[PDB]
């Protein structure tokens, strides 16, 4: 059950991250045997997407398509770093992708050690002036064309890459290796018993004589796990993944309520104000028809519920149209369970409008 | 003068040039930097050239505005990272800032002028780039409306503020409107609308009397929706622009909109698709 890695190509257009990304599936298939691209190393599972555009990219990481752990930025050698490559680095750094490693590309046609360091010298300034490491950055010299046409060398070279996708790309956490969460979606209580909570353990485990706090909407209260049940049926634990409910001492059921989080104490926290990234749905996407405005007042669902909030336009920003992406500053009515990364819906009268993800906590 | 790895730099570091054409250049050009940079110009050309069939839907609308004569301008690209480019930024307002200067409306006499600057910064980023369209709006009173890259907008007016015709000029990037009043909606084109409404009002069952009373109600709607004036304001629907305007005491004499990419149709790609047909 090997461990799953999201990466991407990211370059200039005739860079080669098409036929890198076809040079990568064959050589690994040939090695280890057997919109995306799937490919596999002895002890990792790859899901490798393009990158193309800006705005194409920043709407799919908000309508679902699972964040990069790692890039790959793809610069021939021939060139080195085109004027946009800032642009192409620069996205890198607006989505939060944690690792960038560089395959220096077309390296058959470039005999002059020379100038491939003044590229790669080029392209580690570059990396730097974003704030990824561009001194540690692994940087492969290969060739896509003649590894995918089989020549050993060359062959190499992608072996090289995925050694490093494999050993400077960390190993993703599980959901279940992660502090216990649950989104709270009833309560209830039993006569002999007290207190119940269900929903579906969104991470972790919760075990039998664990304390919880219980997050958001209202003051943060703390409890203890007396018991845990799935279909009537009394469990030791809960897991990542199962729906149960989870049973606490001492505390009512009219002190707990929808939208509220179970969690392992001192691991998330209430917040009303964040800055996101966020995407508006398209008329032939089911969403407005019309622009919105300054004084647009939507509910932000967070997990379990909705939340009113205010929003706060970029400057130089006045209206919002119907298939727009843009950054907005939220300011919920109450607080919620958040942090970076946590994604929403937007909604009006109940209906979805939009999709966005929390991109720095404020408040 | 000898070809290090020092003196290719310095070109590099001054015409953005790809590393390897910056050393052929330098090379057959004995280390001179201003012939090396020359040769680069005609080399180019042909790199342009190379490019000039691809399809560039990207790019952006840029506006400007001196006095009673306004520009809004189109220039392409391929994808949205040149567009957000400072090079390709400055190279658009430039050509914009000449189309203001000169009045210049002929988008030939435009290209022609900024051909040579188009093939550099072509050589450079290497996606193809073209000034594509440019148009003029005269008016006493001008505003823009600049939708991120996207979409711009000029419009003119007569009685209106600064804020009443950003607001208008902002309506029109939203609605769309290709004429300013429903009058001035040809006869002839009413005329062709009414008899497809019913055409179509008719197969569908409706009585003669009936379809033709309908058809008059519609055309009142249509002309109303493709018009200016006729339109629910944006920022207040519940009245049109043309109460608007009466309002305050206010008229809209123009309008033009550009979108980046209108009429032209973007390359569909499978990244997946295309990875698997190159592996086998
Ligand atoms: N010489 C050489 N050409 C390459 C290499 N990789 C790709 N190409 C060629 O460069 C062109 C564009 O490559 P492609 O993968 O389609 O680029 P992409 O747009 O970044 O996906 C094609 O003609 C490829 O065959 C390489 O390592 N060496
Ligand atoms: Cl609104
Ligand atoms: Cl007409």
């Amino acid at each position: 059950t090997k461990p799953h890695v999201n990466v991407g190509t990211i370059g200039h257009v005739d860079h080669g991250k098409t036929t890198l990304t076809a040079a990568i599936t064959t050589v690994l298939a040939k090695t280890y045997g057997g919109s995306h691209v799937e490919y596999d190393t002895p002890t990792r599972h790859y899901a490798h997407v393009d990158c193309p555009g800006h705005a194409d990219y920043v709407k799919n990481m908000i309508t679902g398509a699972a964040q990069m752990d790692g890039a790959i930025l793809v610069v021939a050698a021939t060139d080195g770093p085109m004027p946009q490559t800032r642009e192409h680095i620069l996205l890198g750094r607006q989505v939060g992708v944690p690792y960038i490693i560089v395959f220096l590309n077309k390296c058959d046609m470039v005999d002059d050690e020379e100038l491939l360091e003044l590229v790669e010298m080029e392209v580690r300034e570059l990396l730097s002036q974003y704030d990824f490491p561009g001194d540690d950055t692994p940087i492969v010299r290969g060739s896509a064309l003649k590894a995918l046409e089989g020549d050993a060398e060359w062959e190499a070279k992608i072996l090289e890459l995925a050694g490093f996708l494999d050993s400077y790309i960390p190993e993703p956490e599980r959901a279940i290796d992660k502090p216990f969460l649950l989104p709270i979606e009833d309560v209830f209580s039993i006569s002999g018993r007290g207190t119940v909570v269900t929903g579906r353990v969104e991470r972790g485990i919760i075990k039998v004589g664990e304390e919880v706090e219980i997050v958001g909407i209202k003051e943060t209260q703390k409890s203890t796990c007396t018991g845990v049940e799935m279909f009537r049926k009394l469990l030791d634990e809960g897991r990542a993944g199962e729906n149960v409910g989870v049973l606490l001492r001492g505390i009512k059921r009219e002190e707990i309520e929808r939208g509220q989080v179970l969690a392992k104490p001192g691991t998330i926290k209430p917040h009303t104000k964040f800055e996101s990234e966020v995407y508006i749905l398209s008329k032939d996407e089911g969403g407005r028809h019309t622009p919105f405005f300054k004084g647009y007042r939507p509910q932000f669902y967070f997990r379990t519920t909705d939340v009113t909030g205010t929003i706060e336009l970029p400057e130089g920003v006045e209206m919002v149209m119907p298939g727009d992406n843009i950054k907005m500053v939220v300011t919920l009515i109450h607080p919620i369970a958040m942090d970076d990364g946590l994604r929403f819906a937007i909604r009006e009268g109940g209906r979805t409008v939009g999709a966005g993800v929390v991109a720095k906590v404020l408040g | 003068a000898e070809i290090t790895a020092s003196l290719v730099k310095e070109l590099r570091e001054r015409t953005g040039a790809g590393m390897m054409d910056c050393k052929k250049a330098l090379t057959e050009a004995n280390g001179d930097i201003e012939l090396a940079i020359e040769n680069m110009r005609k080399s180019g050309a042909i790199k342009a050239a190379k490019k000039a069939g691809n399809v560039a839907a990207d790019g952006v609308i840029k506006t400007k505005i001196d006095g009673n004569y306004g520009i809004i301008l189109e220039v392409n690209c391929q994808t949205d990272f040149v567009a957000k480019d400072a090079g390709f930024q400055a190279f658009a307002d430039k050509v914009l800032d000449a189309a203001v200067a000169g009045k210049i409306t002929d988008v030939e006499v435009l290209k022609a002028q900024f051909e040579e600057e188009r093939v550099a910064l072509v050589a450079k980023i290497g996606e193809n780039i073209n000034i594509r369209r440019v148009a003029a709006l005269e008016g006493d009173v001008l505003g823009s409306y600049q939708h991120g890259a996207r979409i711009g907008v000029l419009v003119a007016a007569k009685g209106a503020d600064e804020e009443l015709v950003k607001h208008i000029a902002m309506h029109v990037a939203a609605s769309k409107p290709e004429f300013i009043k429903p009058e001035d909606v040809s006869a002839e084109v009413v005329e062709k609308e009414y008899q497809v409404q019913l055409d179509i009002a008719m197969q569908s069952g409706k009585p003669k009397e009936i379809a033709e009373k309908m058809v008059e109600g519609r055309m009142k709607k249509f002309t109303g929706e493709v018009s200016l004036t006729g339109q629910p304001f944006v920022m207040e629907p519940s009245k049109t622009v043309g109460q608007l305007l009466k309002e305050h005491n206010a008229e809209v004499t123009g309008f033009i909109r550009f979108e980046v990419g209108e009429g032209i149709e973007k390359v569909e790609t499978d990244f997946a698709a295309e990875v698997a047909a190159m592996s086998k």
